């Protein structure tokens, strides 16, 4: 499952290297052997269709397609139907004596269970919701619960889908506070600061992300680089320096893996070299890290541009500031950079509602000047009672 | 398109990242040329 | 034991690391945690112990 979806969003984002697109469907090509992984890889494979995902034995065999591993053969089908009814016939009635026998129950989920896993090594996005279902309804144990969790997240980020698995881990986490004791919270808040990392968690759970590690990864739902991955990125990327300059500033967590997965090296490493207050090198290290981290990774990508330039503003913001003062050019120029350029991206961070930046082009001179209480006192105040205007229309809609 | 990203403000704009490194090296460069 | 009092008259047995590391990665799942943890060590560690 785990690195499914992701050599799938590897090569789905196949840009940079062959080996992008390559390397990741040359394990799924051999995962498509491993498990029976044609359902959705079927789909997978009109997933990155109609870019580079355009060679299949199945949907479509392009030129185009710089990806031909997006291909199939029928004899996966087969393959499949067989392991499919295989699996299927097995559990059937296996489910079917333990509903004979009457056999357990959580010992009837059981099988269940397994029934359910296949259609994450299948990729059906079905029977094992039906099946968790008729797992959950055999549930006696929040233990059991505990495998929607399980089942819904590898639904949902088989495909590295949203809300809904979201909603059910929202629901399957509402449901006891147990949070699987510590842990299905983290489970729950990791994936959670996964879902809410489509696109977001930015503020939210990235911290929460952050918050809990080492306690969990998945295996096949992710991996223990990877929650680290995310967790400084964003939390890096958005939250508190003070935090950050307290727990990324370094964690044993982050001096376990650091450059362990060399891959890092960067987010909060190259950003600590932001943190360091360079002027080039963490611009460098901006794409240094951003290529090697943002398109690599599922939301790493989607997402793009918040960080980019927010980082890039990030070095505006606090790390160089407005400035305050300071001859735009001293920075501009004296940074061995270019002074329009970087003036204008950075000069649109004048309307951008961010900046305290004062800025001159001419003089090329920077300043700035204090944000009053404005923060957001009235500002919003116009969204609710239209929001109850919606609602005071949607009352007078009430009526009859 | 899709349904629910990060949204607004607004789509920015695009072939920046590059770009600065296209400049940053070109920057660099300029500062190599410096 | 007569029948009708006791009638299937069966009989507990004891445990050891495994079952222990089980209740230990039961009572120790419901306690809030960290990873880096093999229960099993603990459990080894374990011995004359019970759930």
């Amino acid at each position: 499952n785990y690195e499914v979806s992701e050599k799938a969003f590897l090569l789905t984002q196949s840009k940079v290297s062959i080996e992008q697109r390559k390397e990741a469907a040359e394990f799924v090509l051999a995962k498509i052997k491993e498990e029976e992984m044609a359902p959705y890889y079927k789909y997978l494979c009109e997933e990155y269709l109609v870019n580079n995902g355009q060679s299949d034995l199945e949907h479509d065999e392009k030129s185009d397609s710089l990806n031909e591993w997006i291909k199939f053969d029928q004899e996966l089908y087969n393959e499949l139907c067989k392991k499919n009814e295989s699996k299927i016939k097995e559990l059937n009635e296996k489910i079917q004596k333990l509903e004979e026998d009457d056999e357990g129950e959580l010992e009837q989920a059981q099988a269940w269970i397994n029934l359910g896993e296949y259609y994450a090594q299948i990729g059906d996005k079905d029977n094992a919701e039906k099946t968790l279902g008729k797992s959950l309804s055999k549930a006696i144990s929040t233990g059991a619960k505990i495998d929607v969790m399980l089942t819904i997240a590898r639904l949902g980020f088989f495909y590295n889908d949203q809300l809904y698995v979201k909603e059910k881990l929202e629901a399957v986490n509402s449901m006891i506070e147990k949070g699987g004791d510590w842990e299905r919270r983290n489970r729950y808040k990791t994936y959670y600061g996964i879902h809410c990392l489509a696109v977001r968690n930015f503020k939210e759970a990235a911290k929460l992300l952050v918050d809990s590690l080492a306690t969990f990864t998945s295996i096949e739902l992710t991996s223990y680089e990877s929650i680290a991955t995310y967790a400084s990125v964003t939390g890096l990327f958005t939250l508190e320096r003070t935090d950050l300059k307290s727990k990324v500033i370094d964690s044993p967590e982050l001096l376990s893996l650091i450059s362990t997965t060399a891959a890092l090296q960067s987010i909060s490493s190259l950003t600590i070299s932001l943190y360091a207050s360079d002027y080039a090198s963490y611009f460098p290290y901006l794409l240094e890290t951003y290529a090697n981290v943002l398109i690599p990774c599922k939301y790493l990508n989607r997402h793009a541009d918040f960080f980019v330039r927010e980082m890039r503003r990030k070095v505006y913001a606090q790390l160089l500031e407005s400035y305050k003062t300071l001859s735009l050019k001293s920075m501009a120029s004296a940074f061995g950079v270019s002074v329009a350029f970087l003036d204008n991206d950075l000069g649109k961070f004048i309307p951008n509602k961010q900046l305290n930046c004062v800025i001159d082009r001419v003089n090329g001179i920077v300043e700035t000047n204090r944000p009053d209480n404005k923060n957001a006192q009235y500002h919003l105040l116009v969204k609710q009672g239209d929001g109850l205007l919606t609602k005071l229309q949607k009352y007078g809609a009430a009526v009859r | 398109q899709t349904n629910i990203w990060e949204e607004n403000w607004d789509d920015v704009e695009v072939d920046d990242d590059f770009t600065n490194e296209l400049k940053a090296e070109l920057d660099r460069y300029k500062r190599e040329n410096q | 034991l007569r029948p009708g009092r006791i009638d299937r008259k069966i009989e507990f047995p004891p445990p050891s690391v495994a079952a222990r590391a089980e209740i230990l990665r039961i009572h120790s799942r419901k306690m809030n945690l960290t990873r880096g943890i093999n229960l099993r060590k603990v459990a080894e560690k374990m011995n004359g112990c019970s759930g």
